RNA sequence: AGGA
């Protein structure tokens, strides 16, 4: 029945967490609130595969 | 006869099946408790493990035990172990069984409560025997063997009731019915349209007369007549299920009559 | 957490078996604690002078009637509150044997046995006169619930006389931690330890009676009438065409916008309205249509546990789901799902829950009341730590 | 074990409530009370 | 706990013959509260009882799935097969004197789990005992003897 | 852990009586029985029995606390009739009962063919 | 320690509000035209259907406690086949000469609506309810 | 894990009738409802000690020592 | 805040609540474990001088 | 008829057929 | 599942048949048509929430396709197949759910909490864990003494192993007020 | 890492 999917460490059985991210070299539009001399932004979070 | 009366309507080894009348629902409910609570049987209830290479633990197995149902027909001549005078057991106060099993074959080796033997001197009372009950004479399933798996065990039987451990229960399911017509208005009938389409009928409607709609409520009217029937799980025969309830709730009174005579 | 000073109050040790701290029911809510496995603290005088202080101004009778909104906070909850009203019905006789069971019961019972309401053919009392038995003499209350004359032909309010109910049926406004209370004329008028013996001496009969007579609760409480299903049905059928009509209005710019507000902020005004409408129209028809024997509706005439909505939306409908007050937006692009077309305002793409519970709700009735869930969830859990700064 | 071997973990506009987008993917109702509510979503 | 967020501790446990039972000899392994029920609208809890209570007398697993075509007058029509009342209500006896209980008892089988919390791995009780170093205080947790 | 032993349902403590009498004092010719070591199979027997009984006044009892096997059963009888006299009475009543049920049960079965 | 009120009433009508076992019931004296009467009657140990001639007594006695039995040679002050005891607990001047009074039997109500009772019904625990035919 | 004797509700043997059950539904062909039956499990506490029992004792015996 | 506003303190005790509706509204069901191990110093005096010997 | 249309029952013989192939930790694994 | 316009036989119709279905149970009492079978013969495929976009999805396929040309009171209240642009079709929609909620019977009749609340409690409810329990020395275990698998349960426990690894026992329950215990 |  058992599954696997984790690693044995020093003895104990491990499981590594899936950690949320947003995605990279995308293109967003933000409006940049009331008090602000921006109005509106657009942000890539560029990086290498 | 006398005072209230029985008419049996089926039995069996393991059922009675009756009619109760000329009796106060307080009595019918009093015997219904005796029987389940009271009455004493033999039960397994010290397990020393000598070797257990199961994959069941020796408390798991300890349990197991003590739910197998012994012979307890002569339980009366036998004493309970507090009231006797050895240094814990003897022949007087309970019954020696052991269990001796070892995985021989390839295949799965079963232990049953057939495989229980009694090392005790029995004093030729009909007492401690494991209750066989099954068709190819095993009665009950134990423990599961492969090679290697021993099981060695000693057991002391000793007199008990229901109260103590429902291991030493010698009734399963007491069925208990009264009224099925709701002539008493004991009852209120939870309905949506119809209390009579919506809730069924007993078999013991049949055993009653239907209260006929057009007659007024009978509050004079008391409660008489009840449809019982007691199941053994085989420690004591039916019969005595419900006699020797009978006796016990007699001598439950009887104390009480006594213990004032004492004051 | 410790919010109250009746967080903490002053109690008589009964060494008892079992691994428990065990505790009067009516205690409970000044505490606010359950037994779905909640832990409390004990600390224990030493000198003969704490004893005195934890005595003589924190024991629990002396905080029944608490400043903090000038009126008891202590009642009869549960079993007790739920049985007290089926006990006190004008349909409820009980016979001498059981009547001589629940006056032993009481431990302060004079060992008189009152004279039953109806002597012959039988001798019956009613549940108010031996109810009355935990009541102390001197306790005078009055109350006019809608509708009830001095002759109370519905069994209305209340009218209490020389510790004696005279007539309406006692739950949650006479017997509950409400301000003109039983619990307050009480306290206020026999003193707390005689108020704190009334609370068990209710309990103990109110109880003792309950356990004999029984109450359950199950799916046949849930469902209501054939054609009552129908009826639920065709309104909401009707309140679907309402809002298709103002859609199909907003579409052809006939629609015209209340002062200070969107042609949309209108619309769906109008829209939320409408189906929030019909959500009760369809519960004010089953809660109509559950007979005096709906369990669910015995908790709620108690006021032991439920309410309309709660019998609305199990029985006939749950509802609009909302997420930041406006319906389940557009996450998708024009759209709440992709299994729904572009810029669909109506009801079934927006959240409304057309379903009962006992129906049960379709796949996007469910995610959408799953995300109106988890916004309930969200300030619950949030609340609780902004809350306690505030406090502080 | 199954459900913590498909625990999502969501460090740091409005993250905790169930997006539309999450339908198919994320479980409506499989998240904890408390602090870590609608950031430690399941698959 | 049952499957429907319906969690709680044991209060009393009773005997056979102090417990409520069926005419047909039967009595509960568990009592709940009605009060649960109304104000957590848990409808599935009734509903896994009612199909549960047909699968345990008709032998077959209960499909008690999601998005289906099963309805509780479906469930109903079943029981109502089987002999018991329709929506799965049971005449009780008063288990202490035998009389008839006004109230008929929705009965039958519901799954429910035992959870890792036990009372006496909770239990906790100090009278003097360990200090810490630097404060001088009592130290802290039950397995510490802590205060 | 704080479980009592199984035993003390049943089995009379150390120095402790099956029944103890004592007086009561808020009415005439009553008094009251705290029955050790019983239950509701015995305590609710008796009550109904003595309600039987023409000269009873009052009859009935109590287990305060389910953790503790013992009732209080109290009598109240009309004056001259002692009512320790009206349970020894109820209590014999009971028993010559029990002793006709349990010869006409016999004499079913041994009528019996299974 | 002797009777309070006598007449003979027909009732009008009988009414069970979702009440099972217990109806209030609306009559009027045969005799006198001034008096009325309602009254939430036990409609399962005595029932009552309309037009129903109905001898109504009021009486003071036949306190303390309450003996059951023996009764059978005690002189049953019935004479009548429904009896019942409660307290009034209110004194309505409803003009004139008339004059109402409530009674609580338990919470089973009763209000009578007269005239020449003045030096009759009081104020007190002490009212039995005796009814035939 | 291994056939419970006697039924937790009732109390009524139900620890011989397990392997008697399996075979009435390999060998006998049966459906579960009618094979409890067939054992005398009227009441539904019984039927559902053998109905729902998962025999997990037979994994465990998978293992060597 | 953490050591003089607040304390960790000696003869106090803590388990799991359930109700009773056998208990009085001021009272509290104390497992028989937990009072055998918190304690009251009681000072002999020629009132409790006998009881206290019992107790010892 | 072996390219008749597919029934509300048969959906499960397809979610069989995933989890037969992908197990249930699919992701980690992968 | 992919639904085309593609069928010269009447309307637009899901790719995958009833003898895809048997081709795969074939597979299925085999324990040659895999998931991948599917997959490579294009009946279904991937759609992650960026491309769901653009789709447009049926919940049920046979009551989401061929429109119309008494019904039960009992059922709940379901929309329509309205749609002629349908470009995919959901292979269940009890799939939106994860391991936890998967145990909940009839879930979709319950208050959306009260079964976030159960996808909580069944990970500290005590059970059969692994059938090597016996040979592992972990810190702390707890194994059930006599698990039952439930009388009701979801299509989807079959997958999750639960029927074979239970966290419960089928209580003999009463909803009663009984003592006030 | 969980519990109210
Ligand atoms: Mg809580
Ligand atoms: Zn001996
Ligand atoms: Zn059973």
């Amino acid at each position: 029945f058992d599954m696997g999917g984790y690693f044995i460490i020093n003895g104990s059985e491990k499981v590594l967490i899936a950690q949320e991210r947003s995605a990279g070299n995308i293109v967003q539009v933000f409006k940049k609130a009331a008090p602000s001399p921006i109005s509106h932004v657009a942000e890539i979070r560029s990086a290498l595969e | 006869e006398e005072g209230p009366q029985v008419k049996i309507r089926e039995a069996s080894k393991d059922n009675v099946d009756f009619i109760l009348s000329n009796v106060d629902l307080a009595m019918a409910n009093s015997l219904r408790r005796v029987m389940i609570a009271e009455i004493p049987t033999l039960a397994i209830d010290s397990v020393e493990v000598e070797t257990n290479t199961t994959v069941l633990a020796d408390e798991f197995i300890a349990h197991r035990l003590g739910l197998i149902p012994l012979q307890s027909m002569d339980i009366e001549q036998l004493e309970y172990s507090r009231d006797c005078f050895c240094e814990d057991h003897c022949d007087k106060c309970s019954v020696v069984l052991t269990l001796q099993a070892f995985g021989e074959s390839e295949s799965t080796t079963n232990v049953y409560s057939k495989d229980l033997v009694i090392v005790s001197n029995l004093m030729g009372r009909n007492i401690g025997h494991p209750i066989i009950q099954d068709k190819e004479g095993n009665g009950v399933l134990i423990c599961k063997l492969r090679k290697g798996q021993e099981l060695k065990l000693t057991c002391v039987a000793k007199k008990g009731i229901a109260k103590e451990h429902a291991k030493w229960g010698p009734a399963a399911a007491i069925e208990f019915e009264y009224d099925p017509w709701n002539k008493l208005k004991h009852t209120d009938y939870w309905y949506e349209q119809d209390s009579a389409k919506e809730w069924p009928q007993s078999k013991n409607c049949e055993y009653e007369d239907p209260p006929n709609e057009g007659d007024p409520f009978d509050y004079k009217a008391q409660a008489d007549t009840f449809y019982m029937n007691v199941e053994s799980v085989g420690s004591i025969p039916v019969d005595q299920v419900v006699v020797r309830g009978i006796d016990t709730l007699q001598k439950k009174v009887a104390s009480i009559l006594l213990a004032l005579t004492q004051m | 957490p410790s919010l109250h000073k009746m967080s903490m109050m002053a109690h008589r040790v009964k060494v008892i078996p079992y691994s428990t701290f065990r505790l009067n029911l009516s205690v409970t809510s000044p505490y606010n604690a359950d037994f779905d496995g909640d832990e409390m603290n004990l600390h224990v005088p030493q000198s003969e002078e704490t004893r005195a202080e934890l005595s003589q101004l924190c024991a629990v009778p002396l905080q029944i009637v608490s400043p903090q909104s000038n009126k008891p906070c202590m009642g009869i909850v549960q079993d007790t509150l739920c049985g007290i009203r089926k006990l006190t019905l004008r349909d409820t006789f009980i016979e001498l044997d059981q009547v001589l069971n629940m006056l032993y019961w009481v431990p302060d019972w004079d060992g008189v046995i009152p004279t039953p309401a109806i002597i012959k053919p039988k001798p019956l009392w009613s549940g108010k006169q031996i109810l009355s038995v935990a009541i102390p003499n001197g306790i005078h209350l009055q109350r006019f619930d809608e509708g009830t004359t001095l002759l109370s032909p519905k069994d209305n309010g209340m009218l209490i006389i020389d510790g004696q109910i005279i007539f309406g049926v006692v739950e949650k406004k006479t017997v509950g931690s409400s301000n003109g209370g039983l619990i307050h004329v009480v306290t206020r008028e026999k003193g707390p330890q005689v108020c704190a013996k009334l609370f068990g001496n209710i309990q103990k009969v109110v109880n003792f009676w309950l356990l004999h007579n029984g109450f359950s609760t199950g799916i046949g409480d849930t469902i209501a009438d054939g054609p009552t299903m129908r009826e639920i049905t065709e309104t909401i059928a009707e309140a679907k065409k309402k809002v298709l009509d103002v859609t199909k209005e907003a579409q052809a710019n006939l629609l015209t916008a209340k002062h200070g507000m969107t042609l949309r902020e209108s619309f769906e005004d109008n829209v939320v309205r409408f189906l929030n409408e019909a959500r009760d129209k369809a519960g004010r028809l089953a809660e109509v249509n559950l007979k005096d024997l709906n369990n669910v509706k015995q908790m709620v005439m108690a006021g032991s546990k439920g309410s309309f909505i709660n019998i609305a939306q199990m029985s006939a409908c749950v509802g609009q789901q909302s997420v930041e007050g406006k319906r389940i937006a557009f996450g998708f692009v024009d759209r709440t799902l992709p299994h729904f077309s572009k810029d669909d305002y109506s009801p079934e793409s927006k959240g409304f829950v057309e379903n009962s519970y006992l129906r049960g709700l379709t796949p996007q009735e469910f995610f959408f009341h799953a995300m109106g869930g988890r916004e309930g969830l969200i300030d619950t859990a949030v609340k609780t730590a902004e809350t306690g700064y505030i406090q502080r | 074990t199954l459900s913590h071997l498909r625990r999502t973990n969501t460090p740091i506009a409005k993250p905790r409530q169930l997006h539309n987008t999450h339908w198919g993917l994320v479980c409506p109702a499989e998240t904890p009370e408390g602090q870590a509510c609608g950031l430690v979503k399941n698959l | 706990a049952s499957r429907h967020g319906q969690k709680g501790t044991i209060g009393i446990t009773y005997r056979r013959e102090d417990m409520p039972f069926t005419a047909e000899g039967i009595v509960p392994d568990l009592i709940i509260n009605p009060h649960a029920i109304p104000s957590r609208m848990t409808v599935a809890h009734l509903i896994e009882c009612l199909l549960s209570k047909v699968a345990a007398l008709s032998g077959n697993e209960g499909d008690a799935s999601p998005f289906t075509d099963i309805t509780v007058e479906g469930i109903s029509k079943l029981l109502r097969e089987h002999g018991y009342q329709s929506r799965g209500f049971e005449v009780m006896y008063n288990g202490h004197t035998g009389k008839k209980l006004m109230a008929q008892i929705f009965f039958g089988p519901t799954y429910y789990q035992r959870l890792r919390h036990m009372v006496d791995d909770k239990i906790h009780a100090r009278a003097r005992g360990p200090m810490q170093v630097l404060t001088r205080q009592p130290v802290e947790g039950r397995s510490r003897d802590g205060g | 852990m704080n479980a009592p032993d199984r035993f003390e349902l049943f089995l009379l403590g150390e120095g402790e009586s099956k029944l103890k009498i004592d007086p009561d004092t808020k009415a005439p010719n009553a008094v009251v029985i705290t029955f050790e070591k019983e239950d509701h199979t015995l305590g609710n027997l008796i009550r109904a029995e003595l309600l039987n009984d023409r000269k009873v006044l009052f009859a009935a009892y109590k287990v305060e606390h389910p953790f503790f096997a013992r009732f209080k059963l109290r009598i109240q009888t009309t004056e001259g009739y002692d009512p320790k006299d009206a349970l020894k009475n109820a209590c014999n009543s009971i028993i010559n009962k029990l002793g006709a049920l349990k010869t006409n049960f016999e004499t079913e079965w041994n009528l019996q063919t299974l | 320690s002797n009777t309070l009120f006598d007449d003979i009433f027909q009732v009008s009508e009988v009414d069970p509000g979702r009440y099972n076992k217990v109806c209030r019931i609306e009559a009027a004296s045969t005799t006198q035209d001034q008096c009325k009467l309602t009254l939430d009657i036990n409609v399962e140990l005595f029932p009552v259907a309309a037009q129903d001639s109905l001898t109504v007594t009021i009486a003071s006695s036949l306190t303390r406690s309450w003996r059951p039995p023996q009764a059978g040679d005690r002189s049953l002050a019935d004479d009548y086949d429904y009896v019942m005891y409660g307290t009034a607990y209110k004194f309505e001047e409803v003009s004139k000469d008339l004059i109402a009074v409530y009674y609580s039997f338990g919470g089973l109500l009763m209000r009578l609506e007269g005239n020449y009772r003045n030096l009759n019904n009081l104020k007190q625990e002490n009212a039995y309810l005796l009814i035939r035919r | 894990m291994i056939v419970p004797v006697r039924c937790f509700s009732c109390g009524k043997v139900v620890g011989d009738k397990w392997e008697s059950y399996l075979n009435l539904l390999q060998e006998d062909e049966l459906d579960e409802g009618t094979a409890l039956s067939r054992l005398g499990l009227k009441r539904y506490c019984c039927r559902r000690m053998i109905l729902t029992h998962v025999d997990l004792i037979e994994k465990f015996l998978r293992y060597n020592p | 805040r953490g050591n003089l506003m607040g304390k960790r303190v000696d003869f106090s005790a803590r388990t799991v609540i359930s109700g009773d509706p056998n208990l009085e509204l001021d009272q509290v069901g104390v497992p028989k474990s937990i009072a055998k191990t918190l304690t009251y110093p009681e000072v002999v005096t020629p009132y409790n001088i006998d009881r206290l010997t019992q107790l010892v | 008829d072996e390219s008749a249309p597919i029934t509300a029952e048969d959906s499960w013989a397809v979610i069989s057929a995933f989890f037969r192939e992908k197990g249930l930790v699919s992701q980690q694994l992968d | 599942f992919i639904v085309e316009d593609d069928e010269s036989l009447g309307h637009k119709e899901l790719k995958v048949r009833k003898g895809h279905i048997a081709k795969l149970m074939a597979t299925e009492y085999q324990d040659e048509y895999t998931w991948s079978s599917l997959l490579n013969e294009g009946l279904v495929e991937y759609i992650d929430a960026e491309e769901e976009e653009s789709i447009l999805i049926a919940m049920q396929p046979e009551d989401l396709e061929p429109a119309e040309a008494d019904v039960d009171p009992a059922k709940r209240i379901r929309v329509s197949h309205h749609a002629t642009t349908f470009t995919h079709c959901e292979i269940h929609p009890s799939m939106i759910l994860g391991v936890a909620a998967s145990i909940i019977p009839f879930p979709d009749h319950n208050q959306s909490p009260r079964n976030t609340y159960q996808s909580a409690m069944g990970k500290q409810a005590m059970g059969v864990f692994l059938t090597n329990y016996n040979v592992r020395m972990d810190t702390m275990a707890n194994i059930l003494y006599y698990p039952q698998k439930p009388l009701g349960t979801t299509r989807a426990m079959e997958y999750l192993k639960f029927r074979e690894l239970p966290a419960g026992q089928n209580a003999i329950v009463a909803i009663a007020c009984y003592s006030g215990y």
